């Protein structure tokens, strides 16, 4: 029963009618925010006299 | 313990308004201009 039963082609359209756009490019921007905290102090407890 | 100048007192809080509130938040970017 040796025979060719089917095939596949590598055909493609020409987009002269702009039917396809493929991938789209759009600009984006991300923003990060880093506020600065305070930190516990160090104290020098001298006498007042 | 200074004496107050109470006779005629005129306040202006706008002068004391923090510089932060004199404009909007400045992070704004046009991504199309930067790339």
């Amino acid at each position: 029963d040796l025979a060719v039963i089917g095939f596949e082609l590598d055909t493609r359209f020409t987009n002269t009618n702009r039917r396809q756009r493929g991938h789209l490019l759009q600009t984006r921007a991300l923003q990060f925010r880093h506020p600065i905290p305070m930190h516990a102090p160090v104290t020098l407890p001298m006498d007042t006299m | 313990v200074s004496d107050a100048e109470d006779k005629n007192v005129n306040l202006d809080v706008g002068k004391e308004l923090p510089e932060q509130l004199k404009d909007d938040e400045d992070g704004k970017v046009n991504p199309c201009d930067e790339v």
